[PDB]
């Protein structure tokens, strides 16, 4: 009743609100919300730390640029979020950490624009790389935090055998995986087609096969938007529109404080 | 009782319902059944799923090793008097693709060795029906450097003694991960690099690999003295996931595999030519 | 359809079951299973392909005796943009199993293989 | 300790229900051969995982 | 004995 | 409750269906559904033949096209008909025929096009004709099967006494047949006015001083299209949009089943 | 109780009932016993018809085929290091002949396979036990190219492992037709010639098969690496039918049979001379 | 020589039908061949002796008895329904049991006519239409 | 889970009743082996398929 | 058991 609707939301977390007039409904992966480590599903023994509304809250990462010629952009997860204010420090002076995680893509154009951006939620994510070396790719170079990564049209081998970047190389239709793209709408996932929708909303549980890791070692889960069908604009042959992603963790717990990890991102 | 529903017979339509028009943006599939679009009779379904639930799907026994061991006179150069794999699902392309469209698994294992041998040389005498000797050694235990030194004494690693000529050898092993669920796919690392590291290559590691040894390896030897002419033997390993569970699913690999990881090399052009409006 | 919301057109989708001429004109896809889309606020529309056979059950691989039929599709109308909009645009197409579908005999693939 | 249960008859001869006979042999589970006898689950999780699930009939979006 |  | 729509609409007949997002609502032609002849209204004594799925389905016909000087476009039914497949069949080895009608007249263009379409649903269309020659239209003119006819802006007489041409000449203001258009609206109809509607949906019922007759020799409907308000776009002095009429019998039955009749349409 | 009915007392007969007397014309026989034309005595019948029942006609293992292969030296000309067999009851006339009195069948099918190996030359020294690797495949599948590449790997394919000398192999298979019967004769097509076809050849079609692997092959190896010396084998399949229906009856061939097809060649003279008034 | 060979439009005469044959001719041109079935006679045009061929449902003419067989046949398949252009799924076969004979006339001649009735009809699986070609 | 039937015994040895056992232990029932204990039917469908069967005593034709 |  009354004249509500799936088109509009509001999503509020900590002291951050996010209102969206053309949504395209949302998301809840695996059909699970988030939720704690139960006792029965507990490990490590020690209390652990929930810090709540000072790092479940909506963080939003530098915006990147969608143009004519964009394959697709990548991040990981919790590694987007490792200088997000507290939510950092308490992944950092921990051992262990989980999080579920609410993620807003947003994308606005005009009813004149067109284009239409996947936006795949994936357990696991791993990426292949540069290399005629196997698991090579060097913890740095895996790592890009906020500013993600980006995908290819076709794979350059990284050729100089004596000094290697050591980094992926994700070509576009295998999903930068050896895969088709095609098929990752298996994995939870959401579409911005310009004409119908804004934003894209996606609400992921913790997922893993153990109830808690390391935040630092291992990412949980990968976000990959690719330009389903590509970006058009009038007859302007060099359209250009903004893509924002904001992030919230949702039920994090840490376990096993001590000092602080630096990791060398150089 | 578990076969698919029925078809209800379905008549003609004149509304408001459009069950034809959808969003495929909201990230939902178009629940329908062709009694939504055109007119149905009605049909008593008896088919059924059976066949592709989870366990009838992996319910095969695999090749997934080829160990190459010989009986011959010890000599003092490289020589395959015993043997040892790696405990994987990976040297093979089959099954890890099967595996591989989950993220997560649990289930016990079992394992079927297939023997055989024959000879090596034109003629120099026979030799007696051999015994074979695989020994599972988890991580951590002494690693045989001899084809007869102590670790074959095998007081607390699992050992088969296998009679060349009678029924292929079978065992089962238990859930044995470290974690809830076998991880089909980790994406992450072993070690950290920090920046008050000395050198850099303290804290590197191989991208998505996890425990340096993951399940140890098998030892396989012939507990026979050699005869004066060679006899060579090759073992086959069978592997096949029993009392399966499974979860996250995942494309299927596309183009082929490229060692241990999620790494491609060539051949990414898996697709065929086929024009358009072609039929 | 994922063109401009300014953009509007009527598309019309068919199925001919197995047996006659390969349809080549909207004039004989007519005259099979078909579905009218409309392109409006909902984005996509759904043919379901029903299940009309003469065997119990088809075989996965290409075989004239348990054949399935065709697909194609044609303009009802035609796509119509206003001007300052583009004139040309992609559409997607997705496919799955309705809830009657079963699957027969484990084999292996065709679409993994490895060299000596 | 022994396990009776009803086989699902393909074929039947000219001859009902047709039962099977089994026994565990061993203490470790892991030893057992597979039951077969698997449950199926709604694939919902995937083809519906959406917070507002709605009835086919009415607009997806609104 | 057990009958399923 | 829930959404639904007078706009949005689904038609379902046989093996086809047909979606609309910008309808006007529907009509049901003097609000009487199709119907099969009752027991106490029969005529033919003999067991009369409902083919139903096979010949109550929708058949769309060739489309035509709108542009501004289009005058008007006219059909009879069941002659457009004629050799739509096993309706057309079955209209041509009986005696007698009788069948209701779902017509739906596709038309659509965008929010910046301008114009507007009658559509008439006319028991008993007698139309008007080309000379000095009273009721002189000829069985294969007064008949063009799918693709119809025209009407005219005047009446220009057929002059060649010699060798007439035997034709309708449909005048549009006259709605061909000697009365005024603007009356035309007494008959069931609807309007396409562009910046409202995409389409037209009429439901015809079967109506004639008979409760059965022969298909062949008589008409019991006419469709008559015309611009009531000219097509005009941007500034585009030569515009031009499709029309299409998708059209599906209903209630199907009949009678006198023998060898087929093959009429002479040359 | 499955004995045939007893025979009754029948008396002298002087009546307007005729039972001698019928109509062939009709399509009817006539149901006549002994005590209808002439005079009986009381017998009581034990006699049974237990062993023509349609499962007791089939239930008897028939040869079908005879797998040749060869375990020597992969060289680089044609060799038989492995074979494969189309899955067919028709290169063999026994059991063809018995299953051909009727249209459509119905059965589980079981597969029992005898091994016999020898030695093909007089002497390059000897060989060790071999194992056999029977694989079917089905209609899709991969088929091997090679006696040992990947397809072997049998990840999902269901195989054999046989060890020589043991019991012959045996396994069991499900009625796996697409229709609800199996068709042992098919008056039809499997493609239609359409006035608007590009070649005559796209429509055309071999008269009376239906698809064209039906139930796919078995494709044979011996799994042992080669010896000096040359081993020949040959796998003999014998097949039953069990649980067995059937439908329409049909004559029996009465000539030589002339490939898959009902198509007869020559010796089109079955019967026999003998004189009409000679016994 | 040539097996399962007959060709669609010769395996498919139509209301015309065929014939059978007394004796087995081989058709020789290889080069040209005519795809065509051989029916003899006495093998029932299949392999089988004609002789057996009453345990199929079937009835006699014989002409001192009655002017007419009458044969009600049900759906008969391994399928609940197929493709009747692809697959026939009953033939008639009339042979002369006893050869025809009047007074002492030696070119006698009476007509046979076959009529047929459709019965319990169903379609499914509609669209546009079948068009073989029968040359 | 076991079956018990008796044997149609032909030859008996100076010694009534005798049975076997039976236990299939198999999940399929293709792996089964054959019962044996079938029944039989009618000749009719064949011998006599006509619309207006008629007693063997009376006239074939009437 | 069953006896028949
Ligand atoms: C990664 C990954 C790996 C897998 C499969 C894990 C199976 C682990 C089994 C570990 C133990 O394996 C043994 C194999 C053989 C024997 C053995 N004992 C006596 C001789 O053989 C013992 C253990 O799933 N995901
Ligand atoms: C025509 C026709 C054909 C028949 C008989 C059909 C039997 C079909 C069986 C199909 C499967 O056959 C198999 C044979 C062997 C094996 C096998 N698996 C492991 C090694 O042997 C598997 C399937 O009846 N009518
Ligand atoms: C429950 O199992 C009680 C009935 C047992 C019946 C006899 C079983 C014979 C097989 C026993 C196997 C023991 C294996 C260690
Ligand atoms: C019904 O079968 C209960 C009685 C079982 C008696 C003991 C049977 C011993 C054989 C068991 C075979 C199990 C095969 C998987």
């Amino acid at each position: 009743a009354c004249g509500y609707s799936d088109r509009v939301l509001q999503l509020t977390l900590g002291n951050s609100t996010i209102t969206t007039q053309e949504a395209a409904n949302s998301v809840v992966a695996y059909g699970r919300w988030p939720e704690f480590i139960r006792d029965d599903e507990a490990n490590p023994v020690d209390q652990p730390t929930e810090p709540d509304v000072a790092t479940c809250r909506f963080y939003t990462l530098d915006t990147v640029m969608w143009g004519k010629e964009s394959k697709g952009w990548w991040w990981k997860l919790p590694d987007a979020l490792r200088d997000m204010g507290l939510f950092g420090q308490n992944m950092y002076y921990h051992y262990l950490g989980r999080s579920g995680y609410t993620v807003h893509v947003q994308c606005n154009a005009s009813k004149f624009h067109q284009g239409a951006l996947g936006v795949f939620a994936i357990p696991e994510y791993c990426l292949a790389g540069d290399s005629d070396k196997q698991r090579y790719t060097s913890y740095a170079n895996a790592n890009p935090g906020e500013r993600g990564g980006k995908f290819y049209s076709q794979f350059n081998k990284d050729n100089a055998v004596t000094s290697p970047k050591r980094e992926f190389c994700p070509v576009d239709y295998l999903l930068g995986c050896g895969v088709l793209l095609g098929n990752a709408f298996v994995y939870p996932h959401q579409i911005i087609n310009l004409r119908t929708n804004n934003s894209a909303t996606i609400v992921l549980p913790y997922v893993n096969a153990l109830a808690i890791d390391s935040m630092v070692k291992h990412n949980n889960w990968g976000i990959a938007i690719l330009p389903l069908s590509p970006l058009d604009f009038a007859q302007d042959s060099s359209v250009e529109i903004p893509i924002t992603v904001t992030i919230a963790p949702m039920c994090s717990e840490f376990n096993g404080l001590r000092n602080v990890t630096a990791p060398k991102f150089q | 009782q578990d076969s698919l529903p029925d078809t209800k017979a379905s008549g003609p339509a004149h509304s408001k319902e459009v069950p034809a028009l959808t969003a495929v943006e909201t990230g939902a599939t178009n629940p329908l059944a062709p009694s939504d679009t055109v007119q149905t009779r009605h049909v008593v379904q008896r088919r059924s799923r059976s066949e592709s639930t989870i366990e009838s799907f992996f319910a095969r026994g695999a090749c997934v090793a080829i160990i190459e061991v010989d009986n011959e006179q010890p000599t003092t150069r490289a020589q395959k008097l015993f043997a040892m794999w790696r405990i994987t699902y990976k040297d093979t392309v089959q099954l890890r693709r099967k595996l591989e469209f989950f993220t997560y698994s649990r289930f016990d294992m079992e394992f079927t060795f297939v023997v055989t041998a024959n000879f090596t040389n034109a003629n120099n005498g026979h030799a007696l029906n051999q015994v074979y000797q695989i020994m599972y050694i988890p991580p951590g235990a002494p690693t045989p450097k001899s084809w007869d030194d102590y670790t074959w004494q095998t007081s607390s690693n699992p050992s088969i003694f296998y009679t060349y000529g009678a029924a292929p050898a079978r065992i089962s092993v238990p859930y044995v991960g470290l974690a809830n669920a076998y991880s089909h796919f980790y994406d992450g690392f072993a070690k950290v690099p920090l920046k008050t590291d000395a050198n850099d290559q303290i804290g590197d590691s191989l991208y998505s690999a996890m425990t340096v040894d993951d399940f140890g390896v098998l030892a396989v030897r012939v507990v026979n003295d050699h005869n004066p002419t060679k006899v060579t033997s090759k073992v086959r390993i069978y592997m096949k996931p029993k009392h399966v569970r499974v979860w996250c699913p995942r494309p299927p690999r596309a183009v082929p595999y490229y060692g241990p990881g999620v790494d491609y090399r060539n051949n990414l052009d898996p697709l065929s030519e086929k024009g358009l409006t072609t039929y | 359809f994922c063109g401009s919301m300014m953009a509007t057109g009527k598309i019309l989708v068919a199925y001919a079951p197995p047996g006659a001429q390969p349809p080549t004109s909207r004039k004989e896809a007519m005259l099979g299973t078909h579905v009218i889309w409309d392109l409006g606020l909902q984005s996509s529309c759904t043919m379901v392909v029903p299940w009309i056979s003469n065997v119990t059950y088809r075989q996965t691989t290409q075989d004239s005796f348990t054949e399935g039929g065709y697909i194609s599709m044609f303009y009802q109308t035609r796509i119509v943009v206003p001007l300052s909009t583009p004139k040309s645009m992609s559409m997607l197409g997705f496919v799955s199993a309705c809830n009657d579908f079963s699957v027969r005999l484990l084999r292996d693939t065709t679409h993994i293989s490895q060299s000596a | 300790g022994a396990q009776v249960s009803s086989q699902k008859v393909g074929a039947h001869e000219n001859s009902s229900t047709i039962n099977y006979t089994t026994i565990n042999y061993y203490k470790d589970s892991a030893s057992n051969a597979a039951s077969k006898q698997d449950y199926s689950q709604d694939p919902s999780k995937f083809t519906e995982p959406l917070k507002d699930v709605l009835i086919k009939t009415a607009p997806a979006l609104n | 004995i057990s009958e399923v």
